[PDB]
């Protein structure tokens, strides 16, 4: 079994000047992600929002507007840093939901206990006519 | 350290092994083209030597050469020009009779009935009217014979020739390296002082021993061949102590620092020489060398193998404000080792030069006799505007794939380019406020004025003559500058152009130059001007700023510089990349001179050129700009139609080819039309019909046919839609102006 | 003349049913897309996979041929009434020795039965001509702004309108107020429709205008 | 002269409105089980022809018809 | 008379139109001295359009209600009158230069199809083989109809791809 | 020279040389048949 890692929320944010592309009205009444990483130096990475920030020794801890912000931020990471993270998602409420590292290993690599939803056993073309199901609300891909 | 030459020895073989396999230079178009697409991308990515190579040494080498051939081939097209004034052209006698006959240096072959397109021009000559205005050039030079124009275009051959010979040296016998490429304070010192200081010396040595004596015979009225030749006025002083008496004394004044002396050829009068309409050669002389003393100066300002001298990245480095933050930390590093860069910033300033260019040559004309030829005029003018606009729309482009490829945030932390990344929002939402706020003040008091001619309200439109719109800063500018001789310009005889003020030039019965008067519509069409240039200015940003990421999609910059979109998600992501905004701004850019030479052609066809008749002066349409071109109706009709009548009635005459473009760019502007409104899908589906026709019969290219790209789509739509629109508007521009004048 | 312009309209009339016919036959599937039937009769695209696949669907079919038939029935109505201008005047020859080239059409046709239209206002008075002259100008503007949507797509918009709204939600005295909806940038389907819309629209009203003014001022 | 217009342009309008309808018959309604063999299903059988020879004729008018007018210009 | 059009050899209209073109050139004539170049050329231009007008009256061209030349694009009522040269020698012409070209491509297709890398044989032309078909080619009607009558200028349908309907 | 004949077979040349003789032997063709409007054996 897997258990997903909390969000500690006093965690240290990366040196930053300030972006005029950060958290909006969204954030307030929807919903605003956060990234969380380890980084073994202080060393200078690139914003989803425009601009370099400085992430410092330790932990670093990063909200951002969207989801694709963080794994854009993440993948980057992984790329020019070889640096993992967790991502999160922050309901106005106050419950925080776990997110990209679901169950601990990456999606592109199996697990052996995951869900297979949305996996049909048929190929493309063997899909019903949209006249056969025709006054229903529903696409023929989703039989 | 220590500025020197370093080369390597022989780094490329020359050989024609690889001009047998196209594609060579990317990894990408290896394993022959499967498709038309690796054709297209052949050709698309030829000069991306970016994604040739990653070493920053041989991009240099590359971009040298081609430096090189790019040379090579102005020089080339110089000696065309002037073996086209020698062999092809009524130069000579154009020169005994500048004010009637029209310059002419090209013939056509009687083929098939286009021997029409040969001109009755005058001086017993038939050919076609040219506008570029060599021979009021060649006549400042102080040309006047059919052997200087042929030796000229033979000193180019050979120039092109060297430049060629330079290019493949540097590439492939001794390429110089890295280092050398980066000495921007050496490039700056030779640059300033070597090139643009000494070419302007030189030109003022030329202009003292032959443009001065020759043209001032000419003034005075002599016939060209009997004037002596340059080397003999240039040999001795004394037909230049009959000339200007100051070179009895020779150069005994000048280094004893008693130069008032030489103020008979070097002058500061200001306006126009009356024989010809153009500006005393004197002054550009003195011009010339003023500028050259200022340029050889400047050239002194930088450190090279010596201590005196001041570095660039120390100025850069030191200019660095509160509310700023580091500064200019980082700009040296990104510009000696960026030629994406560079290449923005020159193309900008190179841009606006260009159009600074238009803007003084048609103020006040420099040539003699270029004036009272409407024609080049307004060619010329149209010509820089248009190269001007490019350049900047360019600009915007390198600095779009700078910031995409050659921008690294490391070595960018809170400087001037990380603090204007990390408030785009601010710029680009101000920016559109600002367009907004012009385009309704501009485009809605011409639909305003729209609006009350057609309801039978002419008081209430914005007019002169109902509610005025006075351009009152440009007005008292204009009468600063006419009350500046005497005033606050002690030693000029006159201003600097007769558009600011004062009485009409007039030059073999054609206006040179007049005053021009600011109104209403000429408040509403630099406003219109003003929304355009923005409107551009917004796209380009734009685009240059979200290159690297976005709310939208935040890895914008891995998906490169030149991609077509992000999916049909996110609600759609076409036209995303920096690139696309690029091809917006190419068409905002068509639009914005469009209207500028718009506006410039009618008015000085309705307030400056026109004839003279000794009781006023009689302009090309008759003052009709400052009562109808506050008016949309005004400028379909008074201008868009009134003027269009030359074009269209040219089938017959020497203005047929004009006409018969006037069409054609037409023909390819609503052809770009099928590139820009269509998409990939359909064209991808018909072809597949059509393969499988060429399967049928067996004739099917191993090189499958595929659609044209979305970016390839995007392109040629945008290259037909400005080549249609620019050719219509230079067929219209030159039969109308080489019809009436 | 007549020869020649029925071949212009045979090529419309052609064309427009090529693509029309195509987008009818390629609309439950293609090589490129085989399983579109599955998609629906509109969608925007299938992304910029496969090479590319702009304006994939057959709705995008009929928009394309929507400017065909535009095309096709203007040479038409050009046609008709140049043929009748010639003959009302008494003189059929204008059209007969000015149709057999393209330079006729635009100067005997367009240029020269527009004098009366574009004087309906002018800076000396105005008279009854002046609503189609309005109109004109008007069906003008209404074809270059389908131009815009026609050309521009949706990516720059969505960017700008994402600025305008970080704006608005941090301007001083505005943040009173708030959107109900959020602002997005129009979708690629609804755009090209919109473009399309603005098109048919401009075409229509200029030439009525300058059919019924330039018949109407005449006669 | 409006009124031959209006019903040109009226015309132009519907018959592409009858196409797009086609079009989205076959999206829609359109069964091969219930169409086969039928004149239906044997002309999308052979669509790629129909297309092409469509595709040549407007090539052949666009061609003839534009090179004619250029050469009377 | 085909279909109510006059001979330009007796229409007045033509006459007309080529005294005034000829006109129009003496008035640009009137300007130089007689044996300029200019005065050459003009001269050359109106030697070419007198030849041109009595080419077109001799060759027995039909004018309509004005004097330009009007041709026939019927078989049959431009056979009998004698219009063949009109549309149809000239459909002959083109149908068999087209032909040529269309075969020697489509010859040389299917003489690099069989090779070892087809893909580089379309960009860099074989010329000597280009140079061959182009001259077999000539022959184009009866290889056509004789490939035609073999079975083998045609594919099958089956092995021939299409969508999925 | 092989290379240089190879580059001389390359597409683009070969269209452009084409095209110019084509182009050129119409043109002759013209100067010295002129204004041919039918086919006037
Ligand atoms: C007084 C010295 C001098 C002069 C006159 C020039 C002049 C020029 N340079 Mg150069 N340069 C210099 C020093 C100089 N440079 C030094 C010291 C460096 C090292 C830092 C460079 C590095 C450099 C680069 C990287 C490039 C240039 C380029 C250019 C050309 C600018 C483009 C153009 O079209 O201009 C106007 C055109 C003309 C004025 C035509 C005249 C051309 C003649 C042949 C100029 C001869 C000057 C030459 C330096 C003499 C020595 C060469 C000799 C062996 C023949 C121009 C001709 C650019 C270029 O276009 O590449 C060719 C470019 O890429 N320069
Ligand atoms: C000093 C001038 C300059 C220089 C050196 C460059 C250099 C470069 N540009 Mg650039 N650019 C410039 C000015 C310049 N540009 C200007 C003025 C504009 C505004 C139009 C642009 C807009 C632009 C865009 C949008 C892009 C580039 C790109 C590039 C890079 C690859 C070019 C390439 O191989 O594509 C291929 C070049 C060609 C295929 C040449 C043909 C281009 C058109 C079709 C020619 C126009 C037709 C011509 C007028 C003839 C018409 C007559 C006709 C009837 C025969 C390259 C480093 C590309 C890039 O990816 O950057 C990395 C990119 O996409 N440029
Ligand atoms: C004539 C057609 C047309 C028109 C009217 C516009 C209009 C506009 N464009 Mg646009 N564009 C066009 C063609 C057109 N474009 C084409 C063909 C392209 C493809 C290249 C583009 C590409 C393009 C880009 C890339 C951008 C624009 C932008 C803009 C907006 C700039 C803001 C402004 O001008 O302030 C004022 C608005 C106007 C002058 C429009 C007319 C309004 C009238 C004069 C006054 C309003 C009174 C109103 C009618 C009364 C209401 C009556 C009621 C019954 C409804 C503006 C609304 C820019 C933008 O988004 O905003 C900055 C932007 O970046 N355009
Ligand atoms: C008897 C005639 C008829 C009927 C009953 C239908 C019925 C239908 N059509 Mg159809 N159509 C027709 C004719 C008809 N059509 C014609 C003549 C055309 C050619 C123009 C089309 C082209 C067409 C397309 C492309 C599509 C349909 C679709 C549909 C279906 C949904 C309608 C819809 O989208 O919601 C309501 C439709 C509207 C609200 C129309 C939008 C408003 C228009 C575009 C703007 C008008 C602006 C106005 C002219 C401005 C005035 C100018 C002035 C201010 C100057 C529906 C079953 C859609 C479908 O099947 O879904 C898959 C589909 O995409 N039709
Ligand atoms: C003036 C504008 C214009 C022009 C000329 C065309 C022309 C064409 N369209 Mg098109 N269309 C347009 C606007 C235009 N469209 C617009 C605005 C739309 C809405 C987006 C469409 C949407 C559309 C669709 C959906 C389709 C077409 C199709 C076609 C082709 C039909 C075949 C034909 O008639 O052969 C005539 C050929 C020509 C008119 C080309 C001109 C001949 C050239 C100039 C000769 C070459 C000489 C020289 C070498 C030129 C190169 C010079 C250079 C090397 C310097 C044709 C090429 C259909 C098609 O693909 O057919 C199979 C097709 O399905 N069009
Ligand atoms: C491309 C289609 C086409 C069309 C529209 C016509 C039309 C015409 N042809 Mg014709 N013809 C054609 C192809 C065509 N032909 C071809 C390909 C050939 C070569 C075999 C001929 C050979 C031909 C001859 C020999 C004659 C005509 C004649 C005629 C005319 C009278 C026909 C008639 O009497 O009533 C209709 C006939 C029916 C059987 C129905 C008529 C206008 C006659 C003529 O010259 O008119 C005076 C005439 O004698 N044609
Ligand atoms: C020699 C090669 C060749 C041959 C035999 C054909 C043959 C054919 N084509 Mg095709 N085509 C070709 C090249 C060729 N095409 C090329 C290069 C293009 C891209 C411009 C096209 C684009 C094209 C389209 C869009 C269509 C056809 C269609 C057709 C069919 C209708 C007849 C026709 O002439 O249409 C017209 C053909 C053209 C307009 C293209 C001609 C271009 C030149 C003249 C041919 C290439 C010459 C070649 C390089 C010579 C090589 C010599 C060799 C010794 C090396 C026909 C079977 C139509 C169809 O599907 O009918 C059902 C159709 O819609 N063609
Ligand atoms: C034009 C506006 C002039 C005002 C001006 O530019 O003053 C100059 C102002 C002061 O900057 P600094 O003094 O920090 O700049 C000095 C060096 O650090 C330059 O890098 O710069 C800005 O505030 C840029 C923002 C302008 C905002 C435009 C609205
Ligand atoms: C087929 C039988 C048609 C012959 C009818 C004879 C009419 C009068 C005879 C007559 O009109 O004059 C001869 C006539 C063409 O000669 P022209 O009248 O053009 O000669 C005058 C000018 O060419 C010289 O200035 O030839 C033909 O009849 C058609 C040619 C056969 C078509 C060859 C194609 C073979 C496939
Ligand atoms: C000459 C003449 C005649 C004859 C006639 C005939 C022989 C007939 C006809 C007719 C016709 C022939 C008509 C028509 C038309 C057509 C059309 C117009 C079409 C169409 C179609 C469509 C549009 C389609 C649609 C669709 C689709 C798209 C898909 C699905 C299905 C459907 C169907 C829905 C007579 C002597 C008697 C009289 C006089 C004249
Ligand atoms: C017509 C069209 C096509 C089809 C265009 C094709 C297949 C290109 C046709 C080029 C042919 C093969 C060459 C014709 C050569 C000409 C004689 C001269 C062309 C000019 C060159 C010299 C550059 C697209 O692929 C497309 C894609 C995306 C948006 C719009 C469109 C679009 O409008
Ligand atoms: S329509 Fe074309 S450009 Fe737009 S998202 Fe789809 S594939 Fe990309």
């Amino acid at each position: 079994a897997f258990t997903p890692p909390t969000l500690q929320s006093d965690t240290p944010s990366p040196i930053f000047g300030g972006s005029t592309g950060g958290l909006l009205s969204q954030a307030q009444v929807e919903e605003f992600h956060v990234i969380t990483w380890e980084s073994k130096k202080e060393q200078i990475f690139e914003m989803p929002t425009g601009g370099a920030a400085i992430m410092r020794q330790g932990p670093n801890l990063l909200k951002l507007a969207r989801k694709e912000q963080c794994l854009a931020l993440l993948t980057q990471l992984r790329t020019k840093f070889k640096i993992d993270g967790y991502i999160y998602r922050v309901f106005p409420n106050g419950e925080v939901q776990y997110l990209h590292p679901k169950d601990g290993v990456y999606p592109e690599k199996v697990n052996a206990g995951r869900s297979g939803d949305n996996t049909n056993m048929r190929r493309i073309g063997q899909n019903k006519e949209p006249v056969q199901i025709k006054f229903s609300g529903k696409i023929p891909a989703e039989f | 350290k220590k500025v020197k030459i370093v080369v390597d020895r022989n780094p490329v073989a020359t050989n024609f092994e690889k001009w047998a396999k196209p594609g060579h230079f990317s990894r990408t178009l290896s394993k022959g083209p499967t498709t038309t697409t690796w054709i297209w991308n052949l050709h698309a990515d030829a000069h991306d030597f970016d994604t040739q190579t990653s070493d920053l040494e041989e991009i240099s080498r590359k971009v040298f050469s081609a430096h090189f051939g790019q040379l090579g081939i102005i020089f080339i097209w110089l000696s065309g020009m002037y073996f086209h004034g020698a062999r092809f052209s009524n130069y000579e006698a154009w020169l005994t009779d500048p004010t009637h006959i029209k310059p002419s240096a090209q013939v056509v072959w009687p083929i098939v009935g286009q021997e029409i397109l040969n001109a009755d021009v005058g001086g017993g000559f038939q050919g076609l009217q040219i506008t570029s205005g060599f021979f009021q050039l060649w006549r400042a030079a102080g040309i006047t014979s059919e052997l200087q124009l042929y030796t000229t275009a033979i000193g180019a051959l050979v120039m092109a020739a060297a430049m060629f010979f330079a290019g493949w040296f540097h590439y492939h016998k001794a390429a110089p390296k890295l280092e050398w490429f980066q000495n921007v304070e050496s490039m700056l010192n030779h640059h300033l002082g070597g090139l643009l200081g000494l070419g302007s010396l030189a030109w003022a040595g030329h202009q003292i021993h032959v443009s001065l004596p020759i043209n001032k015979l000419l003034d005075a009225g002599v016939d060209p061949k009997e004037i002596p030749l340059p080397h003999e006025f240039t040999l001795n002083p004394e037909l230049m102590a009959q000339l200007y008496p100051s070179f009895s004394k020779g150069l005994a004044p000048f280094f004893t620092l008693d130069w008032a002396q030489y103020s008979d050829f070097l002058t500061f009068q200001g306006g126009l020489n009356p024989v010809t309409g153009g500006l005393w050669l004197t002054d550009t002389v003195h011009h010339h060398l003023a500028i050259a003393v200022l340029f050889l100066i400047a050239g002194h300002q930088y450190r090279t193998n010596w201590g005196i001298g001041s570095s660039l990245k120390e100025i850069l480095e030191a200019h660095k404000g509160p509310f700023t933050g580091e500064g200019h930390k980082g700009l040296y590093e990104i510009l000696t080792t960026s030629w994406h860069a560079q290449l923005a910033i020159n193309l900008a300033l190179f841009g606006s030069l260009s159009i600074i260019v238009a803007h003084h040559m048609y103020a006040m004309p420099p040539y003699p006799y270029l004036a009272t030829d409407y024609g080049t005029q307004l060619s010329l003018f149209t010509h820089h505007m248009w190269i001007g606009g490019f350049c900047i729309v360019g600009a915007g482009a390198h600095a779009a794939i700078f910031m995409v490829r050659d921008y690294d945030p490391t070595n960018n932390y809170n400087n001037l380019l990380d603090r204007v990344l990390r408030h785009r929002d601010a710029i680009i939402s101000h920016l559109n406020w600002v367009c907004i706020f012009l385009g309704f003040h501009s485009f809605g008091l011409y639909i305003h004025n729209d609006t009350m001619s057609a309801l039978g309200r002419p008081q209430d439109m914005f007019s002169d003559t109902a509610i005025q719109l006075q351009p009152v800063f440009a007005q008292w500018v204009q009468n600063t500058h006419f009350l500046a001789p005497g005033f606050t310009a002690p030693n000029a005889l006159a201003s600097t152009s007769p558009s600011w003020g004062g009485d009409v030039v007039a030059v073999g019965g054609k206006v040179a130059m007049m005053p021009i008067s600011l109104g209403t519509a000429d408040f509403l069409v630099h406003h219109i001007h003003a929304f355009t240039i923005h409107v551009t200015v917004l796209i380009l940003l734009k685009g240059v700023l979200y290159a690297r990421s976005s709310r939208l999609i935040p890895d914008k910059a891995n998906l490169g510089f030149r991609f077509p979109c992000d999916g049909p998600g996110r609600g759609g992501t076409c036209q995303v990349s920096a690139w696309d905004h690029v091809f917006l701004g190419l068409f905002w850019m068509y639009n914005s001179i469009s209207i500028v030479i718009f506006h410039f052609s009618w008015k000085m066809q309705s307030d400056v050129w026109g004839t003279v008749s000794a009781n006023g002066v009689s302009h090309i349409t008759g003052g009709n700009f400052a009562q109808s071109a506050n008016t949309i109706n005004g400028w379909l009709r008074d201008f868009l139609w009134a003027q269009s009548s030359q074009v269209i009635q040219s089938y017959g005459s020497a203005l047929s080819a004009y006409g018969l473009i006037f069409l054609g760019a037409h023909f390819v502007w609503a052809f770009s039309l099928m590139f820009l409104f269509s998409g990939r899908g359909y064209w991808q589906e018909l072809i597949e019909s059509i393969v499988w026709a060429h399967n049928k019969l067996k004739v099917a290219p191993a090189i499958q046919p595929r659609a044209l790209s979305i970016t390839q789509g995007r392109a040629v739509g945008v290259a037909h839609y400005l080549l249609g629109g620019i050719a219509t508007t230079w067929s219209f521009f030159l039969a109308r102006i080489l019809a009436v004048g | 003349g007549d020869f020649l312009v029925h071949h212009a309209i045979a090529l419309g009339l052609h064309t427009t049913t090529l693509i029309l016919v195509k987008g009818a036959l390629d609309a439950r599937g293609s090589k490129l897309m085989p399983d579109k039937k599955d998609f629906g009769y509109s969608f925007p695209c299938d992304g910029p996979g496969r090479g590319g696949t702009c304006d994939i669907s057959a709705w995008d079919a009929f928009y394309l041929a929507v400017f065909w038939m535009l095309n096709t029935i203007g040479w038409v109505t050009f046609y008709w009434h140049w043929k009748h201008l010639g003959i009302w005047q008494g003189n059929v020859n204008q059209f007969n020795e000015s149709s057999t080239y393209l330079m006729g059409w635009l100067r005997d046709y367009l240029w020269l039965n527009s004098s009366q239209l574009i004087n309906g206002y002018n800076p000396f008075g105005m008279n009854s001509l002046s609503v189609w002259a309005w109109m004109f100008l008007f069906g003008h503007l209404i074809y270059a702004t389908g131009f815009m949507f026609l050309i521009s797509w949706r990516g720059y918009w969505q960017e700008l309108i994402e600025t305008l709204a970080w704006a608005h939600e941090r301007t001083p005295l505005a943040n009173l107020v708030r959107w109900r909806d959020k602002p997005v940038a129009l979708s690629i389907v609804q755009a090209r429709l919109v473009g399309l819309t603005h098109f048919s629209v401009g075409y229509v009203l200029t030439y009525a205008a300058f059919l019924i003014a330039s018949t109407s001022g005449k006669f | 002269a409006a009124l031959y217009t209006h019903h040109q342009y009226i015309a132009g309008f519907i018959m592409c409105g009858a196409f797009a309808h086609g079009a989205i018959f076959f999206v829609r309604d359109y069964d091969p089980a219930q169409n086969r063999g039928n004149v239906l299903a044997r002309i999308l059988d052979h669509k790629e022809a129909l297309i092409s020879h469509l595709s040549w004729a407007s090539l052949f008018l666009g061609f003839h018809t534009l090179g004619l007018y250029v050469h009377n210009d | 008379d085909v279909a109510g059009l006059t001979p330009c050899s007796e229409s007045k209209a033509f006459a007309k139109r080529k005294k005034n073109e000829v006109k129009a050139l003496n008035k640009r004539l009137k300007n130089y001295e007689a044996d300029s170049a200019p005065a050459l050329a003009l001269k050359a231009t109106i030697a070419r359009t007198e030849a041109r007008f009595d080419k077109y009256a001799k060759q027995g061209l039909l004018c309509g209600t004005d004097g330009l030349p009007h041709l026939i694009a019927d078989p049959g009522l431009a056979l009998r009158y004698g219009h063949a040269g009109d549309v149809f020698i000239p459909t002959i012409g083109f149908i068999y230069f087209a032909g040529w070209l269309g075969y020697a491509g489509s010859k040389y297709l299917q003489a690099v199809a069989a090779t070892a890398k087809p893909i580089e044989k379309e960009i860099i032309i074989d010329v000597p083989l280009a140079w061959k078909l182009l001259w077999e080619g000539f022959g184009w009607p009866l290889r056509a109809f004789a490939e035609y009558k073999n079975g083998s200028l045609m594919e099958d349908d089956a092995k021939i791809t299409v969508s999925p309907r | 020279m092989k290379d240089f004949t190879t580059y001389l077979s390359t597409a683009p040349v070969l269209t452009l040389l084409s095209v110019t003789v084509v182009a050129g032997l119409l043109i002759e063709i013209n100067r010295f048949f002129p204004d041919a409007l039918i086919a006037a054996f």
